[PDB]
């Protein structure tokens, strides 16, 4: 997941309960390359969001076919959102992966909206 | 997990880049198909040449693009 960077050390004097305690500590820096977040998530999400934006050059006529379209893109990219949420731990505070994948709900359910106002 | 694409990515991507394309060929016949209503055994939808290139096109060029990676991969050394 990471590229190590650097290490670091530290030495220094933790005050608890039994007495002072001379604490040495070494931080490895790992830095995170997302390539593989790339291709795994950012880049089915960013095809689906391309799914949805076909839907606008099918006839409008074809009520079935857009529906259809619509539905399965923001079906499918509730269940990429909920894959790429498994990924992570279970915290409570938005993520980037999080922000990208809401703004992909935005854009699909948006193009879904867009043929319902249209029709 | 790994920072880097395996020849499995290819061949998927690959597939991938087809069955997208396919997609787009529907949606580039769509915006020429002038009428809704199909042959009736006026007039009638003609076969888009795009379709009739690509019946051809697709398969071929998927078959290409299968030797040229199986030859790749299966005789490396
Ligand atoms: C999983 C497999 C599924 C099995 C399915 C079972 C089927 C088995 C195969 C069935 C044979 C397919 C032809 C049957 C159709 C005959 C009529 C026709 O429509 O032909 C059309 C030509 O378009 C083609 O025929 C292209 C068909 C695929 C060939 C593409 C080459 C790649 C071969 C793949 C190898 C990979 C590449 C390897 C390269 C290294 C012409 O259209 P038409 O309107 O008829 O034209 C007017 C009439 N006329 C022709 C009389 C003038
Ligand atoms: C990505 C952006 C899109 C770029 C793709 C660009 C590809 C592209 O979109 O071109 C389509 C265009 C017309 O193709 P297509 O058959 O679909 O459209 C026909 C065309 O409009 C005729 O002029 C129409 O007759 P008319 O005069 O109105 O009376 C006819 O109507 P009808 O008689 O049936 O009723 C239409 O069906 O050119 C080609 O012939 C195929 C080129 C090779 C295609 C091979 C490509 C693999
Ligand atoms: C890992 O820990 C060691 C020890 O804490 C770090 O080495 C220490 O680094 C300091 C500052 O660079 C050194 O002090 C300086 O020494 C030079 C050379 O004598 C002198 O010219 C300066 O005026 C200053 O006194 C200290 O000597 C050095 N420790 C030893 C035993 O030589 C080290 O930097 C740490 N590694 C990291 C942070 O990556
Ligand atoms: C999940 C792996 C997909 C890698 C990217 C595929 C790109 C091909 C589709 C777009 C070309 C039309
Ligand atoms: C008919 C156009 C198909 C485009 C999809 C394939 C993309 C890769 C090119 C072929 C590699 C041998
Ligand atoms: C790496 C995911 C974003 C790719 C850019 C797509 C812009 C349409
Ligand atoms: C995806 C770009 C092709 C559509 C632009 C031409 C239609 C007016
Ligand atoms: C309440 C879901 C969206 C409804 C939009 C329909 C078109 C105005
Ligand atoms: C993804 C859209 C392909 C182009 C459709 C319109 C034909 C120029
Ligand atoms: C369409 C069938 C392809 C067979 C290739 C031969 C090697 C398995
Ligand atoms: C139809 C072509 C399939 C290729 C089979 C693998 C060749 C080594």
């Amino acid at each position: 997941q990471f590229s190590f960077v650097g290490l670091r050390n530290t030495t220094e004097v933790v005050k608890t309960t039994s007495g002072d305690y001379v604490v040495m500590s070494v931080y490895f820096d790992l830095s995170r390359r997302m390539g593989y977040f790339t291709i795994q998530t950012y880049i089915p999400c960013t095809l689906i969001v391309v799914l949805s934006w076909v839907s606008f050059w099918i006839n409008k006529d074809a009520v079935p076919a857009r529906t259809s379209l619509g539905i399965t893109t923001v079906l499918t990219m509730t269940t990429l959102s909920t894959i790429a949420r498994k990924s992570l731990p279970k915290v409570s505070y938005v993520t980037a992966m999080d922000l990208f994948v809401s703004v992909c709900f935005i854009f699909v359910f948006s193009a879904l909206v867009e043929y319902g106002t249209l029709h | 997990k790994v920072a880097y694409a395996t020849a499995m990515d290819w061949f998927i991507a690959v597939c991938y880049a087809f069955v997208f394309s396919a997609l787009i060929e529907f949606a580039t016949v769509n915006y020429f198909t002038k009428r809704g209503y199909a042959w009736d055994g006026k007039t009638f939808n003609s076969v888009s040449k795009i379709d009739r290139l690509s019946r051809i096109a697709f398969p071929l060029l998927f078959g290409i693009f299968n030797l040229v990676y199986w030859a790749t991969y299966l005789n490396r050394e």
